[PDB]
């Protein structure tokens, strides 16, 4: 058993490997004796260059080529094919583009904006960076998506061992007390059964069950899980319509604004903030009576 | 502008070695010499780089490479 | 670039539509260059002056169409965004008639070709004086998108009605794609 | 009552890939399983159907079927384009044999769609399919054609309704996606939701359209005992056949659920698992059997093997027969095997509550294809030694 | 007052942000010390500590030692080029030098 | 009746702030009248879903008295997708509209494999070995058989037809592809095409020697085949039931840690803490407390100290007189606790204590409720440990031979109850090795017992929690004093409180109190860790 | 006797959140707290000296972020500053 040599197939190929002596001895008589992509950063079917050594995929191109058929010549660049093409060509001895200008038919706002475009590489919109800085919460991810609500290289739990965790905080030590349910049901290590699990929020850290809210799953290797307690990205109403995207954090020289307005009767959308177009008031308690008292006087005449 | 690092001369590496007291060059002396050259001038510039950058400036003072020269352990009078 | 906060906004939910939720904008576009160029020519001689900037609004309108006719595969439209491309070809290539953009492209990717013209300007000999007015006419964009909000760009989604200019991508498309 | 049981002898004979974990090996032993018991006195043996590229076409696009019946390892390089986008690349192993067991896998799944239509059979089981987490155009959770969805297709034909029971495999959601707004099929699966790899779905998904209240779901947690996938089982099964009036079933038999797989950790034993087919056999519909999936084939043969002997209405002894691969199951050599020692995560306060919303949201080639060349020939019944 | 909560926690961060403020003002660096500072420090420290040992413990998998010893810190230094150049003057103790024969010496 | 009161009501209910910011915005968002009534049921459902008293009163002004994430709807423009053969009831069943990716659900996550420890990736290992092995040879025998069928139709009459038989691609069957990829199996990377092509443009030339090269294969694979099958069994006696087995494993490493007193103070607080709130100004907290003990018969009160005696003999670390002394005293609560003077070893009355003897308590009836357990599936197990046996197919090559557990530790021929414990205190003695145990354990019921796998290392805690029971000054005090006022008779009521501050006051405040409750009515045991009325 | 400063339990954790099942001897954990201590060193004085350049009374997250740029060499400074971007992400 400890020795899988003579005890495996060692005559005939291997354990799954193929020797080669089937191929030596085969008692024939038929024969009568004799790289990567800066502007895609991702991974797949890369496509080089004989002048540079930089990478495209075959999808991001400008001519549209299938990739059952590669084109010949190895795929000479857009920057050498059009250097050797209409830049670096007939009349030397001065600047290309300044004879570009006076190419131009009925157009002068664009004067040096077009040549450019005619020899340079591919490229997929990449965010620029005062807009990127301008959105804090907005943040590259690790190809470069968008990731706000999601989620080093640099070149388990089967038994009741992972309730007893996340029950008695690391900092205070107090227990966190479900909603729905007022006992947090930790469970009994005599029986099992009485085990329930809970989770936690990536966000203000709300304690909730999983019988309380339908849950299976941890949401938590690749994308944070938000409570259902929170301000929806997007509502639903049916009765064309309007979904309310949020209105997103501006945070740049702090131009979120915080004024009070009135309050009541302002239809500013939602975009609420809470103190003890893109306008935003404050909202406190007294308000809220306000309008609630007016929302239950209009909604029942009789 | 894209290719310059022709630019170091080999008559001028052939100086700077006579000045070190060399009596024989080999002809592959020259690229290495340009190459440690670059990479050296690379680092110090980067240095000088986030030294200015560091103070919101955009262009690069004497103290600046003074200052890089001094983190290397190099550090140049003068200056 | 002075652009709104508003705008700011519709341009996040763009890149949020695109790389999350991973959809991809209607071919036969709603809207289009023509909806606003002519709008452009139809409505700034009502309320300014004759002579003067017309001209010079006009001929910025052809040189957009021209710069955007040429731009569309170098300085925009995502990796998933690149694939409604390919096969606009395809039918050109058997259709005997020339691919244009111009007629077929909304204006969110207006919107995109306004936002990444500041980072090209600073690689060529960019003219400060022969340019400043095209600043400020791309800044009369921004605030002119600013007034129009509600019935241009709708923030509707595609699982109830389709007329949001965004519909989802399959997995065929995601393997073709994304490859 | 009257059951078929359909096979090819070169059902088997097919390699999905070195060491990936779901194999083909699976169906023919469980045929080896039926012969030697002796429940062939039983058995109406059809073989699978070789079909051809159109005849099957109903429901996955033309292109598909062109790609799938030209391509091998010899000439992948140039079929390297359609590999990656039909979901046929690193997850799904390029081998010869695609096209004709997808064919004759497809063949069994319309005959025995046929034999319940014509009513001469009460029950076809079939275990050469099983394959149904692949879509209209897509090949993922390691299946390629959609062998439950043209079974739909055969018995709206006659039935105008179905009832599609989904035990646990890998999360399987083609049925679900190819009928949601059409209220003459209704879907179910009793599942985990977790982070596999082809796994879609939601309880909040209940139907839009003409189909809202018909696509119920119901999710379960990792691992579930016999007694809780009876109490899970019991109530939707009975409040859904008392508010649809049901005509037909095309459940699907679980092979990873067993104790013991590569992915997916579920603890029922050979009771739990029959007791699934039993509750929907105590009503007496005539019912079209689709066959399963599993990681180890021997759990998955020995479970299919009590499966044929149970649709028979009988219980076969706990002792395996002899048979030329009567060594691949465990040292017991018993049929019922013991659950796993999986913790009970399953409280039945979220299951009260499942129960509970659930009962508040719900309230051209010959075609019909019953042609195929008689068996018999396959006589798994060698000696000794 | 109130609930007391350390800056690491707030900052996602195990390296204390405290001490190294108090390391900072006592240490005379400077005669005033902004709040990120020592929080972007701490950071720094952490993603340092924590890729010397996962190299440490990288180098030690292979020998079959589920402990850190200075000989396994010693590899994973001089394993790794920046490391190698970030710490070009740093000696560490009973680490030796990298097992590295030259073609050479080699017959 | 009024509203005004009920904002400062569900302000004090929900306590926190950020929540009630986060309830503030989700009532503004129904009040700026958008959401509809689904939306805002649904979210008070959360919100207040802890009270149906507030709720219905909520319910008076306003209220009753489509797909998940997933599923997102397709335009109908990419529809158009040739499919032939459609019918026309297949576009009335069957919708492109609403299609589900796994990408969708994990939302840029990548997808992660569920995989076990070594065991079962090494049965996982062998097991596929035997799934291709057994694929190859079932090959081998099926071209066996199918070469030999189309000799004898064409060797039997004439020579003509043996030189011009051409033949379509099938071999004259519905198989299309077994053929050539044995071929490609057992030949070459560039000869297998020509092999098979020769084959189908020119039978009955090749076919003997291609049948020569595949009937000699086919024998030595066979015998390698049985001996791989030998090895293969060999190793199933050991790895069929450890690869069963996924928290009984880490076991060993559990016991270690949540068999501490920190632990187990935390479980019984939680549910202290889940009776302490939303008991007051409503309710009167009941003395009787929830985690109450079972105690159905009392032979289970001696056999372990069967096991308990055989530890301290066996433990060279403890001196002479405190096997003794320990013995005495694990007699002395025997006698006083449940009441039962003396009985033959197998093989409403309060008290007021402290935490060590609570945690030896705790793992008395952890113990207790563990042979409970064993003696729950006695009876089936006695059952069919019966039908459990070898078969007569298995004599070829002596299986169930491996030596594993066959030295006596299975449970025939005897109650498995009292084989169980004699392995154990064989474990105990040092007669018998660990993992013998653990195989023995594994194999012999159907791994649902995996609590008594550390049950050694649970009795030397056993009598740790013993030998510190009558070490320090406190718990050694506080037992005299419990004895001196142990009189088999406690009325309720009479003499406790008198106690209790007696004892209150001499230890600290750091060391909490408990009280257990016991009765002789089905031998009741309740457990309340009483924190307050009792410093008053 | 009297209490010394120490990067003992800092280290340890972290070294058990990359490393779950791996310990540290006494002498290399007494190189890793001298590392620390070095870097922390090295990068305050550079700071310093930053801050002494520019006429600047106030050390910031910059100062730091300029110090980790210029003593450590290579993208190993740069997902260093990012980590530190995130940590003034999660602080403010």
């Amino acid at each position: 058993k400890k020795r899988p040599k003579r005890l495996s197939s060692q005559n005939v190929n291997y354990d799954l490997k193929r020797r080669k002596i089937i191929t030596s001895e085969g008692i024939e008589r038929s024969f009568k004796n004799e790289d990567f992509c800066s502007a895609c950063n991702q991974s797949g079917s890369f496509l080089c260059c004989d002048t540079c050594p930089k990478s495209f995929h075959f999808l991001c191109l400008d001519p549209p080529i299938d990739p059952n058929n590669l084109p010949k010549g190895d795929w000479h660049c857009n920057e050498c094919k059009f250097k050797i093409f209409i830049n670096n060509s007939m009349a030397t001895l001065k600047k290309i583009e300044s004879n570009f200008i006076k190419q131009n038919n009925n157009v002068k706002i664009f004067a040096k904006l077009l040549f450019n475009i005619d020899s340079h590489n591919p490229k997929q919109f990449q965010l620029p960076n005062y807009i990127k800085e301008t959105f804090p919460a907005v943040k590259t991810g690790s190809r470069g998506q968008y990731s706000d609500e999601n989620d080093t290289d640099r070149q388990i739990t089967k038994l009741d061992s992972y309730n007893p965790d996340t029950h008695i905080d690391s900092n205070s030590g107090k227990f966190l007390i479900c909603y729905k349910c007022n006992q947090t049901r930790l469970g009994s290590w005599s029986h099992p059964e009485n085990s329930r699990l809970i989770m936690t929020c990536d966000y203000c850290q709300t304690p909730w069950h999983l019988d309380c809210v339908p849950r299976a799953s941890f949401k938590n290797l690749g994308s944070k899980w938000k409570c259902p307690l929170h301000s929806p990205t997007k509502v639903y109403k049916k009765i064309n319509y309007k979904v309310w995207k949020k209105q997103r954090l501006i945070n740049k020289k702090n131009q979120l604004y915080y004024e009070p307005l009135q309050k009541i009767g302002y239809q500013n959308n939602g975009n609420i903030q809470i103190i003890p177009d893109f306008k935003i008031t404050q909202i406190d308690e007294n308000s809220i009576k306000y309008d609630f008292f007016d929302k239950i006087y209009k909604s029942k005449m009789v | 502008l894209r290719d310059n690092i022709q630019g170091i001369t080999k008559p001028a590496i052939r100086r700077l070695a006579r000045r070190g007291g060399v009596k024989r060059i080999s002809g592959l002396i020259y690229e290495e010499t340009r190459g440690v050259l670059k990479v050296f001038l690379e680092n110090v510039i980067r240095d000088a780089v986030t030294y200015t950058e560091h103070a919101k400036r955009k262009t690069v003072t004497a103290m600046d490479v003074v200052y890089a020269l001094k983190r290397q352990g190099r550090t140049l009078y003068g200056f | 670039l002075q652009i709104p906060i508003k705008l700011k906004s519709v341009l996040v939910d763009d890149w949020e539509y695109v790389t999350k939720d991973k959809k991809i904008c209607r071919l036969p576009a709603d809207v289009t260059v023509e909806m606003v160029l002519n709008k452009y020519e139809h409505e700034v001689s009502q309320e300014l002056e004759s002579p003067g900037s017309q001209s010079q609004l006009s001929e910025y309108c052809a040189g957009l169409k021209l710069y955007f006719d040429k731009c569309l595969g170098n300085m925009l439209l995502y990796r998933l965004e690149r694939l409604q491309y390919d096969e606009l070809l395809k039918k050109s290539s058997k259709d005997q008639k020339p691919l244009v953009p111009i007629r077929i492209y909304g204006a969110i990717h207006l919107l995109r070709l306004i936002s990444v013209l500041p980072e090209l300007i600073s690689s060529t000999t960019m003219d400060l004086q022969s340019c400043q007015l095209l600043i400020k006419q791309t800044e009369d964009f921004l605030v002119w998108l600013l007034m129009h909000v509600d019935e241009y760009f709708n923030d509707k989604d595609p699982n109830r009605s389709d007329d949001a200019l965004y519909v989802n991508t399959s997995s065929q498309y995601e393997g073709v794609a994304l490859g | 009552r009257r059951v078929a049981y359909f096979y090819d002898a070169d059902v088997g004979n097919y390699a999905y890939g070195a060491g990936h974990p779901m194999k083909p090996h699976r169906i023919r032993m469980a045929h080896s399983l039926i012969m030697n018991y002796g429940l062939y006195k039983k058995m109406e043996i059809y073989r699978a159907k070789p079909a051809t590229k159109q005849e099957m076409c109903q429901f996955h696009t033309d292109e598909y079927i062109d790609f799938l019946s030209r391509v091998t390892p010899d000439n992948l390089e140039m079929f390297k384009r359609e590999s990656v986008k039909f979901n046929v690349g690193d997850d799904c192993p390029v081998f010869d044999g695609l096209y004709e067991y997808c064919s004759i896998s497809g063949g069994g799944s319309m005959e025995g769609a046929a034999r319940l239509n014509r009513g001469k059979c009460d029950v076809a089981v079939n275990y050469a399919g099983g394959l149904h987490h692949a879509k209209k155009s897509e090949a993922s959770g390691f299946c390629y054609l959609n062998d439950i969805v043209l079974g739909i297709i055969e018995l709206l034909r006659y039935h105008p309704r179905v009832l599609y029971i989904d035990i646990d495999v890998h999360h399987g959601d083609g049925v679900e996606e190819a009928f949601y707004t059409t209220d003459r099929v209704m879907t179910c699966s009793f599942h985990k939701y977790g982070e596999f790899f082809p796994g879609t779905g939601e309880l909040r998904d209940i139907g839009v359209g003409a189909g809202k209240n018909y696509a119920v779901n119901v999710p379960l947690r990792d691992g579930i005992d016999d007694a809780t996938y009876r109490s899970v089982f019991e109530p939707v099964i009975k409040k859904i056949m008392e508010w649809y009036q049901p005509s037909a079933v095309v459940l699907q038999c679980g092979g990873d659920s067993l104790s013991g797989d590569r992915l997916g950790c579920f603890n029922l034993s050979m009771e739990g698992h029959a007791n699934c087919v039993n509750y929907v056999k105590s009503f007496g519909i005539p019912m079209m059997v689709v066959g399963g999936g599993g990681y180890t084939m021997r759990n998955v043969a020995r479970t299919w093997c009590f499966e044929t002997g149970l649709l028979n209405n009988v219980v076969l002894d706990k002792d395996l027969p002899y048979n030329e691969y009567y060594e691949y199951y465990g040292p017991d050599y018993k049929l019922s095997v013991r659950p796993s020692n999986m913790f009970n995560v399953n409280t039945p306060e979220y299951l009260d509550k499942v129960m509970t919303n659930i009962f508040a949201n719900l309230e051209e080639e010959d075609s019909a294809e019953a042609k195929d060349t008689k068996g018999g020939s396959q006589y798994a019944r060698d000696l000794h030694v | 007052r109130a609930k007391a909560k350390t800056r690491s926690s707030r900052a996602g961060l195990q390296f204390p942000v405290g001490r190294v403020h108090r390391l900072l003002r006592k240490g005379n660096y400077a005669e005033r010390v902004g709040a990120g500072a020592p929080v972007y420090l701490a950071a720094v420290l952490e993603y340092l500590t924590a890729e010397i040992l996962e190299l440490a413990g990288n180098a030690a998998r292979d020998n079959k030692k589920t402990r850190i010893i200075p000989r396994h810190l010693q590899l994973a230094v001089r394993n790794d080029e920046e490391l190698n150049k970030l710490l070009g003057r740093v000696t560490i103790a009973q680490g030796g030098v990298l097992p590295n024969i030259q073609s050479v010496l080699l017959p | 009746n009024e509203e005004v009161t009920f904002f400062e009501k569900a302000k004090r209910y929900i306590g926190n702030k950020h929540l009630y910011t986060e309830f503030l915005k989700i009532l503004n968002l129904y009040s700026q009248d958008i959401l509809d009534l689904d939306d805002l049921v649904e979210k008070v459902d959360f919100y207040l879903g802890s009270n149906k008293e507030l709720f219905t009163w909520f319910k008076n002004f306003v209220g009753y008295q489509a797909f998940g994430p997933s599923y997102k709807r397709l335009p109908k423009s990419d529809t158009f997708m040739p499919c032939s053969g459609r019918d026309d009831m297949c576009w009335e069943v069957l919708n492109d509209e609403w299609v589900g990716h796994p990408v969708w659900a994990s939302e840029d996550s990548g997808f992660i494999a569920h995989r076990k420890n070594q065991y079962e990736e090494t049965l996982f290992k062998i097991e596929e070995e035997r799934h291709e092995y057994d694929f190859y040879i079932e090959s081998n025998l099926r071209t066996i058989q199918c070469l030999e069928t189309i000799v004898n139709k064409i060797e039997n009459m004439t020579e003509n037809e043996k030189a011009n038989f051409k033949l379509p691609p099938g071999l004259g069957h519905t198989s299309m592809t077994i053929y050539k990829k044995v071929i490609r199996k057992v030949y070459d990377k560039e000869r297998g095409f020509e092999i098979i092509d020769a084959l189908h443009e020119h039978p009955a030339v090749t076919a003997p020697v291609v049948l020569k090269r595949l009937k000699q294969k086919d024998e030595e694979w066979r015998r390698a085949q049985r001996e791989w099958n030998k090895v293969w069994r060999e190793l199933e006696q050991k790895v069929f039931f450890k690869s069963l087995d996924h928290l009984g494993l880490t076991f060993k490493q559990a016991d270690k840690k949540l068999l501490t007193t920190k632990q187990l103070i935390s479980e019984i607080s939680s549910i202290k803490v889940d009776q302490t709130n939303k008991k007051i100004h409503w309710l009167t907290p009941k003395p009787k407390s929830q985690l109450d003990f079972d105690f159905p018969d009392k032979n289970i009160f001696y056999d372990i100290l069967c096991l308990a005696d055989t530890f301290i003999t066996h433990t060279t670390a403890y001196s002479n007189p405190d096997k003794e002394r320990l013995k005495d005293l694990l007699k002395y609560f025997i006698s006083l606790f449940f009441s039962i003077s003396f009985e033959k070893i197998e093989e409403i009355f309060n008290l007021f204590a402290n935490t060590n003897i609570y945690i030896f308590f705790r793992h008395w009836t952890t113990i207790y409720e563990r042979l409970l357990e064993i003696k729950q599936m006695n009876e089936r197990v006695t059952k069919e440990i019966n039908t459990r046996s070898t078969v007569t197919f298995a004599k070829d090559l002596d299986l169930l031979s491996s030596q594993l557990s066959e030295m006596g530790l299975d449970f025939v021929g005897e109650d498995a109850y009292k084989q169980v414990l004699r392995l154990s205190r064989r474990l105990i003695n040092g007669d018998l090795e660990h993992q013998w145990f653990e195989e023995s354990l594994r194999q012999a019921y159907n791994n649902k017992a995996f609590k008594l796998y550390t049950i050694d290392k649970v009795t030397q805690s056993l009598v740790k929690h013993a030998h510190t029971l009558m070490t320090d000054a406190k718990t050694a005090e506080i037992m005299a004093l419990f004895v001196k006022d142990r009189n088999a008779s406690t009325t309720s009521a009479k003499d406790q409180i008198i106690y209790r501050l007696q004892v209150r006051s001499h230890m600290s405040n750091t060391e909490n109190m408990f009280r257990i409750e016991f009765d002789k009515r089905t031998l009741h045991v309740s457990i309340q860790y009483i924190a307050l009325d009792d410093l008053t | 006797k009297t209490r010394k400063e120490s990067y003992a339990i800092y280290v340890y954790k972290v070294l058990k959140q990359v490393h779950p099942d791996t310990g540290i001897s006494s002498k290399a954990m007494s190189i890793m707290n001298s590392f620390v201590n070095d870097v922390f060193e090295r990068i305050a004085g550079e700071a310093s000296r930053l801050a002494h350049y520019n006429k600047r009374s106030t050390i910031t997250s910059r100062e730091i972020q300029t110090a980790v740029r210029l003593l450590l060499p290579g993208e190993l400074a740069k997902h260093a500053v990012s980590e530190g971007t995130k940590a003034v992400t999660k602080y403010t």
